[PDB]
RNA sequence: AUUAUAAUAUAAUCAGUUCAUGGGUUUGACAAUAACCUAAUUUUAAUGAACAUGUAACAAUGCACUGAUUUAUACUAAAUAAAAAAAUAAAAUAUUUAAAAUCAAAUAUAUAUAUAUUUGUUAAUAGAUAAUAUACGGAUCUUAAUAAUAAGAAUUAUUUA
């Protein structure tokens, strides 16, 4: 009987992080129907560094109860381009291959994406040149 | 054709005969013809009932595995065809009816919304929104009976017979959309309208 | 019922059936998508 | 070649559930003992599986078994994942898919998972997908049952009928 | 024509993606705008190595078809099947409704088969509709073994005696 079923994820437009109850998200997480304080704890074993709380997707993953397994991403995907630079995708600041290459390094550094390919994150990365106003040089 | 084809599983306790009617009547259509001979029966434990059927369909009775198949003498004449689906299915449902029975749940739904059995079984008195009182008397083979007020079951051997009665009953009042209230025959949904 | 001469099925949740000599459009999703044809 | 050997193929896409399948090439002997006393478990023994046979074994599905008679060139290529191994398999005799049986698989997979290599996820009773494969693997099928076909099966008469009044 | 002997049945609907912009609101669908791309586990850091053929990256197999929703979520969701004495024939998606063309049949010339001419390619229903009275001129006509000496269009298409 028992079988896979399903649950809840917190994120809605992708969060933030750096460990906090966070408003109302963290009542958002009350929606859910769990809290979001002592996971902080944990989570700022899992939040902080130099960057400023970077908003590394918050994966406030849930499981059928309380209990659930909280965790990120690599910095903001377009962040990553964003901090680098402070027609082709959307020109503005060039990232060259060699500097994409180099932020690939850094998102396959991240757990997460450390499975995604250097190569396939460099793919990844042209990506969110193509949204944000960034530009990968070939 | 591909129904048809199906071959329909028999348990020792059931038997599938066969044989020619006493009077054989004929369907004639425009061009076409359809002569009524054969009359199939399905006896087993919880009852027995039969399927009157055409000439050209008969069956073919084997004794290992418990299967039986059904075959016309031309399918490539399209009404034989159409046929031999209808009967083969209408067989096994009779099968399924002897040995398990069909069953037909109505639940209903609304203040004041039940049924009651005024008759000792005989008469499905239904109350549903009405100052004249509302029911119909049970067929012969239907037997009813009310868990609660609020969910009556019906059951019988013909799957035809029980929910044909079902859809009668719930003939009296079917389901609105605006309030999720009438009378629902075994999973049966519907699409309930935002208030405003 | 829409009853008119062209009787199209508009979702796929249409069907089209053929009863009393007359092409009936019924449908389960939209209640609207009732035609019949003449 | 296919023949009897295509039809210990057929038994590793059989039904009930769990599955093995990993290149006979670089298998460590040890490891491959342990997948043969996984299947042992259950009953059974360890197939190796050869390419050439093998598309054509995944070409024909529930069709009479093909032999030496039958030629990888003479059947059409259209597929071209139908070699879905690159080279020498060796896949203890398991069923579909099951996230319980495969655990133990698994335990001994890791242990050496560099040295063999596993085969991408073919649809069977249902579509799979090697690339999705990771969704496959955090969402698989429901191992409440582990009786399979002792039992269960179906001669557990699950009367479920009516359940809400 | 193309894809075919490989579809309803069957889960999963995912990897850029949450497409980008603007945007209280917009992750599918707010309108505008854009429309193809990565992902192939058994395993990971802030100031350098195409990206490798691994027996194969590739695969539109979706810019959630499309609603849904405050926008999302939920949610259907292109991926697609089980199931083939195989094609010879009963799959889908269409275009088509043709003997021009091609093909077959035939005439005509030289005639051991050379050219030219001619002939051969859709059906039913709905649409349907006024006024003394139904009005194919009327009757009425579509056939059924068993079973008569015995019926079986009396409609349409092409023909015979």
């Amino acid at each position: 009987m028992s079988q896979a079923a399903k649950n809840v994820i917190v994120k809605l437009i992708v969060g933030a992080g750096q460990a906090a109850p966070s408003p109302p998200v963290g009542p958002a997480l009350g929606s859910k129907g769990i809290k979001a304080i002592d996971f902080c704890k944990e989570f700022n074993a899992r939040s902080a560094n130099y960057q400023p709380g970077v908003p590394v997707p918050v994966l406030i993953t849930i499981k059928p109860d309380r209990t659930f397994t909280f965790e990120m991403k690599s910095p903001p995907t377009g962040y990553l381009l964003l901090k680098a630079l402070k027609g082709p995708t959307r020109a503005l600041g060039e990232l060259s291959l060699k500097h994409v290459y180099e932020i690939a390094k850094i998102k396959k550094s991240d757990e997460r994406h450390s499975l995604l390919e250097m190569e396939g994150i460099v793919k990844s990365i042209v990506g969110v040149a193509k949204s944000m106003g960034i530009k990968v040089v070939p | 054709s591909q129904v048809g084809s199906l071959p329909l599983y028999i348990s020792p306790e059931v038997q599938v005969s066969i044989n020619a009617l006493s009077m054989p009547r004929i369907i004639r259509k425009g061009r076409t013809s359809m002569n009524i001979s054969q009359n199939i029966t399905v006896k087993g434990p919880k009852g027995e009932l039969s399927v009157e059927v055409p000439d050209f369909l008969h069956l073919d009775k084997d004794e290992k595995h418990g299967k039986i198949n059904v075959t016309v003498q031309n399918s490539e004449d399209k009404h034989q065809r159409s046929m031999w689906g209808t009967v083969r299915s209408l067989i096994n449902n009779h099968i399924i009816g002897v040995t398990e029975g069909h069953l037909a749940v109505l639940r209903f739904v609304g203040t004041g919304y039940r049924a009651q059995l005024e008759n000792d079984g005989k008469f499905v008195n239904v109350k549903v929104g009405a100052s004249i009182k509302q029911g119909l008397d049970v067929p012969e083979g239907i037997v009813v009976k009310t868990p609660a007020p609020t969910s009556l079951i019906i059951e019988g051997c013909n799957k035809q017979q029980v929910l044909l009665f079902a859809a009668k009953l719930r003939k009296f009042h079917p389901p609105e959309p605006y309030k999720g209230k009438g009378i629902y025959v075994n999973d049966e949904t519907i699409k309930l309208k935002d208030k405003k | 019922f829409k009853v008119r001469t062209s009787v199209k099925k508009f979702c796929s949740d249409c069907y089209l059936v053929r009863r009393k000599g007359r092409v009936y459009i019924y449908c389960k999703s939209n209640k609207k998508h009732k035609q019949r044809q003449g | 070649r296919k023949t009897f050997l295509i039809d210990t193929y057929k038994h590793l896409m059989e039904n009930s559930s769990m599955i093995f399948f990993v290149h006979y090439n670089n298998l460590s002997k040890t490891e491959d003992h342990h997948f043969r006393f996984k299947i042992k478990q259950t009953g059974g023994k360890l197939t190796k599986v050869r390419n050439n046979l093998f598309e054509v074994y995944l070409r024909n599905s529930h069709l009479p078994d093909p032999c030496g008679f039958v030629k990888r060139k003479e059947q059409n290529w259209k597929h071209p994942l139908l070699p879905l191994l690159k080279g020498p398999t060796a896949t203890i005799t398991y069923e579909d898919t099951n996230p319980q049986q495969v655990a133990k698989l698994l335990k001994v997979l890791q242990s050496a998972q560099d040295k063999l290599m596993v085969i991408g996820a073919k649809v069977e009773n249902e579509v799979l997908n090697v690339e999705k494969i990771n969704t496959f693997k955090t969402l698989p099928t429901k191992p409440e049952m582990q009786s399979q076909l002792v039992s269960v099966l179906q001669m557990l008469s699950g009367l479920g009928l009516v359940r809400t009044l």
